[PDB]
């Protein structure tokens, strides 16, 4: 929905060549990965070696044109972003001006474009890389025992339900963490810009009270943050606990009953 | 059916007794009667609500304890592959264990509340007879016994151990509490309730479990599906928070000058104990986690002609806890960022307080970056000591990684591993060349950040004076600047990614090239998982170059000058 | 703003954090009598499972350290008759302890200390057996189930009585079971202040109810009304009408309090109005009538009332004016 | 100089001889149920020991006077089937007395002394068992668990309200089980003489509480304060600020009387208060405050005071001043 | 949590002065077991229009 939006937006903002150049990389490139390693488990019952190697070859190459995707697309999005923001700004008329304070308008070029441009690569590649090992593993271990989908399909609608609920928690308190940080920046703002008529009236312990609290204020935002994250990094921790489980019991059993050729029983459990 | 150590006659003839206590099936029983005393003796007092000192090492005793008794029951479960009868008596008492432990715990918990420890040393009976069975099935077992399974041996003493333990902190507590027929309680002072006084959001008040899983949390978040949160919905401060992590660093500060009599210095020596408890924390877990591609070598070879699913379930605990234990280590260094961040906060506003005006009217300072430095290096140096485990952790793994190669199927020409090897300086160039960029990038960034604030300052001056595409256009060179190095800075992380997702392909292939089943996708396995803290290694070098230069510029920062 | 006492009785106040502990072991009984009836169920009966369990882990145990399961050679006698199982065991423990005893397992001389666990289970199981039977009785024997047939309108009124403004209510009872020495107590609780300036949030006036005698009791049969007098000395001398909202920081504590008839135990119905529920000039309207040969309480419209207009100023206003108008 | 009473309920006074001697033999009941668990449960145990030891005894002599423990002949049918043993007959008085029977040895026809043995056991077990019974039933229905609870902070504070000088107390409720018809008789002690001359050591006077009611009832949910308005009928109006002491001779005892909620009984908590804990010039901070949505009683900080000054001298020279200064 | 409870006008409507059917049953709406209370009275009593 909205982030579908949003993303899209921001990939528009590339070029469709790079969204067609990155998403072949990242698919050719995991897919290659798994042909190969789970053809090595054809490997363990030369030509093999040498078209092997050929395989190794083709996801080096095919690792190196994703990441310069990566980089270079995130740095075409930046770039069309500050020119494109800066000229619609600089072009909008008085009343919004006045109308608007300055501060809001400004930090996002202050921070928002920061924010974007030096770190939306990196977690747009660890997301990338994440999900395409996730789902490629997922397809995998289902091929590899066939039973296991049965197992994965409640597993999957668990992950979903809670993580829409830890979404639902995660939205307010992101929004509490804003609205508690901002009063930082205005203090000091006010520190700084008023801190002769302070001095003046010798009240500085007063401010210094306040500050104090505010910080606390934002450590107490951050730890509901963090106290949240880490009970959703537990609860899908234990998911995937529960996943490797059920991977290794079925394969064992089905292999050691059914027989499988069991380098698959370990490239499934691994 | 279902009889408990019962065969054929043969068999028949062993519930016998040449000696009572001689009957293995004997002891095995009696060592039952406890955890049927304690279980059926606590259940109603605990249903009744259902329906302190030495927290640490009991509950440090009772997870062991948890941990054995798991592999008891495996030991058990395996035992009675051999016969055809089924006979139970090998597991049933570890599992009647496990519940039992699991039933002190909870029991515990929930007498912890309002502990009337007359009513609690029924553990203390308890534990002494589970001791004394122990014991006895122990002794007896000495002689009596083939041995031929020694981990028998050496789980029966290792119980016994881990009951003398148990017993000990009970007389530990009794002591300190010498109520059951002393006069003294020492009763109580409790900063848990007592000091929070009703406005409290953290950890302490709850158990070591929760606190490694966040139970308290769970409730939590249980309120934000119902009600959006709020403001005043919000827990309070821990009395320890900012005031006295300030009055801390100034008197590490203090300590640091008597010494001298950079800020890192005074930084670690305030406060190093909670990075590297952190750290522990993560080279135990890693280190632990490090046993998975051994269950993985194991499950393929003894598949290869049951004792793999008991492997596998080991594996299975063994992840468990090396997630919960990555959690703490973790958590550990995330709270640690937020007690530094404060912390900092309180010192640079100080700074302030004592900033000399001349300095911010003639020159180096201004206003903008001023603020703009707790604005985002404080979050730096937050994502910096987020980082900061991993860093002292990895070294310690990659060691263990090489030596286990050594000792695994790769015990020689696993030579892949130099790969790596090498690849170290190819990641301390790639960082210092960030760094080299990141001078350049940062003072970019701040020239156009002085440039759009002056600009909308007096927006309307430019409005009316029509200078704004020429401002804008001297805006955009600094913008392109920045561009330019943030565009070397894109290339340069840009290697480093593929170097780092390379370097993994390249050490399988260099390996199994080597030789000219298990073996090599066991040490796959492992590549893989050694292959997982590079990921993220790529952007801990990132944000160490940035934290480095970000105090640089504090350190400028702090040395200004001060109005006295 | 909460309600001091629910509409039904229920004391909306939080103790959090109290300091001390529980009792030691009386604290049981007590929180076993009032608690929900599935659970105290469950408890009892889990009760007898542990105990007939625990027992039967003794008898087997007795038996098989005896020597008593593997031989069957004929010659040796059991501690006790024909047990083969811990299946076994546990029917004879449950024959002990219920004091049913078939017959097939029983007892024998071979073995004084199985004699020992014979008596100590029969002395457990008397002392488990006349606890739960001591707590099933003052269970059934629990009041609060007609403390919810005593029933009170909705909104209280006031009006003229005597040439005087005196706040009502109504009471009723549902059950022709009497009660005994029903005595009210109103009671007008609000954040008030001395004149020495000390405040406190739940302040608590006992408003004396207008009784031809001056005491409290009353003698309900007919659903009858209740009603103070607003004097000089009542705090309610100051109140107005619209004075009285949802939003004015006022509420008056009734309670009723006598003996059950059937059960000479005593019970207590909280009721409370806070300034809304107030109705101001209103008179309840008779729901009894001669029915008959009978007296006919029409339960129907039981709060139902009346508007009736009044001097819409304060009691003190009232004696104001009356007292200008009586030295005129 | 002892506590009257101490600061838990403990009439610490001790008797000292008595002249006469106890109740026959109903005194055992009364002194049976209040008692420590333990000495109970065994008294209990023991009487069902030394029953069944008795009978078995009867039992076994009965065989043995039957001439049945030595012929095993086959012909002569015994008393009771089967019993060769003291043991034996003492496992059939256990099987009788507790209504086990298996039966494997039972009673015959053969001898009818032994069936009046029988009915006598029989009669004497039942007789026995609800006297057990009904004791469980009275003990475990016991009271004073509750009594605990109601809680009494450390100190009273005096202070002015109404421009009047009046003794204070809060008093605390734990339990949210309600106590029912919740009376104070607030009564200072003392070793006080009439003007004819006599003294008495522990003279005792009611000193009323102010109610505005007047009578003693509350209605105690949140913890509030008990207080008396000093009056020139009131003992303490001779009272002043530095009189009070732990070496004065002085002690208000404070008693609270209720029914508890689901046992109909009476229980009744003390606390006193000497002259020392008697602190001048404060007043108890309010420990609630309206919560989201509910009443917050603060239970922490219970007894915690603050100290405000006032005129420190009696409130009969507060009167005399205070006729001083409007008669001017 | 939700009872949906009730409105009965069997009762309520009635008011307490009230001949006819709705209260009963089905089964006395087909036999006429009200009416054979209604005509009890009428051996003891001779009917009247209040
Ligand atoms: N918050 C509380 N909850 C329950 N009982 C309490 C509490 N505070 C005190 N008490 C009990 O009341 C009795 C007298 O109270 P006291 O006024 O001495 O409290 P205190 O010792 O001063 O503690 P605080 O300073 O918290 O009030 C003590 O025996 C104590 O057990
Ligand atoms: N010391 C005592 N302890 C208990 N009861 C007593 C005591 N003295 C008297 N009584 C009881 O009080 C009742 C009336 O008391 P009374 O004043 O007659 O005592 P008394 O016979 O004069 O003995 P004394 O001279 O010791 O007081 C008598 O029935 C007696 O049983």
């Amino acid at each position: 929905e909205i982030p579908w939006r949003a993303c899209a937006k921001y990939l528009s903002s590339a070029g469709i060549l790079l969204l067609s150049l990155l998403v072949f990389s990242q698919l050719l490139k995991h897919m290659v990965l798994v042909a190969i390693d789970y053809w090595l488990a054809k490997w363990t019952d030369t030509v093999y070696a040498m078209v092997f190697t050929v395989l190794c070859s083709l996801g080096i190459v095919l690792c190196l044109v994703t990441s310069v995707t990566v980089e270079w697309t995130g740095l075409k999005v930046a770039k069309r972003l500050h020119r494109s923001l800066l000229n619609r700004i600089i072009l909008a008329p008085m009343r919004f001006f006045e109308t608007t304070p300055l501060g809001s308008i400004l930090n996002r070029f202050s921070s928002d474009c920061n924010t974007i441009d030096q770190h939306i690569p990196s977690t747009l590649e660890c997301l990338s890389r994440s999900t395409l090992l996730c789902v490629s593993a997922l397809a995998v271990i289902s091929y590899v025992t066939p039973v296991f989908l049965v197992a994965l399909l409640p597993l999957a609608i668990v992950c979903y339900f809670i993580q829409k609920y830890f979404r639902v928690a995660s939205r307010d308190l992101q929004q509490l963490d804003d609205t508690t940080q901002l009063p930082l920046l205005s203090h000091f703002a006010e520190t700084v810009e008023g801190l002769t008529t302070i001095r003046a009236f010798r009240y500085e312990a007063r401010f210094q009270q306040k500050l104090l609290e505010y910080t606390d204020s934002n450590n107490i935002a951050s730890l509901f943050l963090t106290a949240a994250n880490r009970w959703l990094e537990v609860r899908m921790e234990y998911i995937g606990a529960c996943v490797v489980l059920i991977a290794a019991v079925t394969s064992i059993s089905n292999s050691l009953h059914r027989e499988l050729s069991a380098g698959l029983v370990g490239l499934g459990l691994t | 059916p279902l009889a408990f150590c019962g065969s054929e006659n043969h068999s028949a003839a062993y519930r016998v007794d040449q000696g009572v206590l001689n009957n293995g099936c004997f002891v095995d029983a009696l060592n039952v009667v406890p955890h049927v005393f304690l279980l059926f003796i606590t259940f109603p007092i605990l249903f009744i609500g259902w329906g302190f000192p030495g927290h640490n090492l009991r509950w440090i005793l009772t997870f062991m304890l948890l941990f054995v008794l798991v592999c008891e029951i495996a030991e058990g479960i395996l035992s009675d592959g051999v016969t055809e009868s089924h006979h139970l008596h090998l597991y049933m008492p570890a599992g009647m264990a496990f519940m039992a432990a699991v039933t002190s715990v909870v029991y515990y918990h929930n007498i912890e509340t309002s502990n009337f420890p007359k009513l609690l040393i029924a553990l203390l009976v308890y534990w002494t007879l589970a001791f004394i069975t122990k014991t006895i099935k122990f002794v007896k077992f000495l002689d009596h016994a083939i041995g031929f399974s020694q981990l028998r041996f050496c789980l029966t003493g290792l119980l016994v151990i881990l009951y003398g333990m148990l017993l000990l902190v009970e007389v530990n507590v009794i002591r300190v509490r010498r109520y059951i027929f002393f006069k003294t309680p020492r009763e109580v002072k409790p900063p848990e309730d007592l000091q929070d006084l009703g406005v409290r959001f953290l950890q302490p008040f709850v158990n070591l479990l929760s606190k490694g899983t966040y139970w308290w949390m769970n409730a939590f978040i249980k309120t934000a599906h119902k009600k959006p949160i709020d403001l005043r919905a919000i827990g309070k401060l821990p009395i320890a928070m900012r005031a006295l992590t300030n009055y801390q660093r100034l008197c590490e500060a203090f300590d640091a000058q008597v010494r001298k009599d950079a800020i890192w210095q005074a930084l670690s020596h305030a406060f190093g104990r909670r990075l590297v408890l952190s750290s522990t924390f993560r080279i135990l877990a890693d280190l632990l986690g490090f046993a998975g591609p051994l269950c993985i070598f194991g499950i393929v070879d003894h598949l290869g002609k049951a004792n793999a699913y008991v492997l596998a379930v080991l594996l299975f605990l063994a992840l468990l806890l090396q997630r919960t234990f990555l959690q703490a280590s973790y958590y550990v260094a995330i709270e640690t960022g937020i007690n530094l961040r404060g912390a900092i906060q309180t010192k640079i506003y100080n700074k302030i307080m004592h900033l000399s005006t001349s300095n911010l009217s003639m020159g180096e300072m201004t206003a903008g970056q001023i603020c703009n430095l707790v604005a985002i290096d404080t979050n730096q140096l937050m994502w910096f000591f987020f980082l900061c485990p991993n860093l002292w952790a990895m070294p310690v793994q990659i060691i263990v990684g090489v030596i286990l190669l050594y000792y695994i199927l790769g015990v020689s020409a696993l030579i892949g591993a130099a790969v790596i090897i090498l690849l170290a300086p190819v990641q301390y160039f790639v960082a210092t060349k960030l760094s080299q960029a990141q001078r350049s990038t940062l003072e970019y960034s701040n020239e156009r950040l002085k440039q759009t604030n002056e600009m909308l300052r007096g927006i309307k001056l430019l409005k009316l004076y029509a200078w704004e595409n020429i401002f804008r256009t001297r805006v955009e060179t600094t913008r392109r600047k920045e561009m330019t190095s943030l565009r070397a800075f894109a290339i340069y992380t840009s290697i480093s990614i593929f170097m780092n997702t390379a370097i993994p392909i390249a050490a399988v292939l260099i390996t199994f090239v080597g030789h000219v089943p298990s073996v090599a996708f066991a040490s796959l396995s492992l590549f893989h998982i050694l292959v997982t803290p590079l990921f993220l290694l790529s952007s801990v070098v990132r944000s160490t170059v940035k934290a480095l230069v970000s105090v640089q510029k504090l350190s400028e920062f702090l040395s200004s000058a001060e109005i006295r | 703003r909460a309600r001091f006492v629910s509409k039904k009785g229920n004391c909306n106040v939080a103790h959090k954090n109290i300091r001390e502990q529980g009792r030691f072991l009386q604290d049981v009984f007590t929180t076993l009598v009032d608690l929900k009836w599935p659970h105290t169920l469950l408890i009892f009966t889990m009760s007898f499972l542990c105990s007939w369990l625990l027992f039967a882990m003794a008898w087997w145990l007795i038996a098989f350290a005896h020597g008593d399961l593997a031989p069957s050679e004929g010659t040796a006698e059991p501690c006790v008759t024909s047990i083969h199982s811990f299946s076994s065991a546990f029917l004879f423990s449950i024959e002990v302890q219920v004091t049913i005893g078939f017959g097939g397992r029983m007892v024998t001389e071979e073995c004084p200390l199985a004699i020992l666990i014979l008596i100590v289970q029969n002395i457990v199981g008397l002392m488990i057996n006349a606890i739960m039977l001591g707590c099933i009785f003052m269970k059934t024997a629990q009041a609060h189930r007609r403390a919810e047939t005593l029933i009170f309108s909705k909104h209280a009124v006031i009006a003229l009585r005597h040439g005087r403004l005196c706040f009502m209510l109504r009471v009723g009872d549902l059950r022709k079971s009497m009660i005994i020495s029903a005595t009210i107590h109103m009671q007008v609780v609000r954040k008030t202040t001395s004149p020495e300036g000390e405040v406190v949030p739940l302040h608590q006036v006992d408003i004396p109810m207008e009784n031809g005698v001056g005491g409290n009791s009353i003698f309900l049969v007919a659903p009858l009304i209740i009603y103070h007098v607003i004097d000089a000395n009542s705090p309610l001398y100051d109140l107005a009408p619209s004075d009285l909202h949802h939003h004015q920081d006022l509420e008056i504590i009734v309670i009723l309090e006598g003996v059950v008839e059937t059960t000479g135990i005593t019970t207590q119905a909280r009721t409370s109005y806070l300034a809304d529920e107030i109705l101001w000039g209103q008179r309840f309207v008779p729901i009894v009538a001669e029915e008959d040969g009978r007296y006919s309480v029409d339960y129907s419209k039981f709060g139902n009332t009346i508007k009736v207009p009044t001097p819409l100023c304060t009691a003190r206003q009232l004696d104001e004016d009356h007292s200008l108008l009586e030295a005129l």
